[PDB]
């Protein structure tokens, strides 16, 4: 039972590890995309975006 | 939040004229004096069906 519990805890830790890494990558990419895009000049202010 | 072809402040308001006009078409040569009685703003276009 002790080894089985250790197996379960290690699997849970690996799941948390991968979820946290994916969340970090997604958050950083989302912030970079938001910074890259955003407000653009309207048609009357200037011709180009 | 909205988008407009040109700022609504023109559609709501106008500008006061000032200065002096040029030569006339015919008659005694003279130049009229502009004042606040002259309003510069957008026009109205009629349109049939």
């Amino acid at each position: 039972s002790a080894i089985s519990n250790v197996i379960d805890w290690f699997n849970s830790l690996l799941n948390f590890q991968d979820t946290t890494t994916s969340n970090q990558i997604n958050q950083q990419n989302f912030q970079i995309a938001t910074l890259a895009s955003g407000i653009k000049k309207q048609q009357w202010e200037c011709r180009y975006s | 939040t909205a988008f407009v072809t040109f700022p609504e402040m023109f559609c709501d308001w106008g500008f006061a004229l000032g200065g002096t006009t040029g030569a006339q078409s015919t008659g005694t040569a003279h130049t009229h004096t502009l004042n606040t009685d002259g309003l510069a703003a957008l026009q109205i276009q009629i349109l049939p069906a």
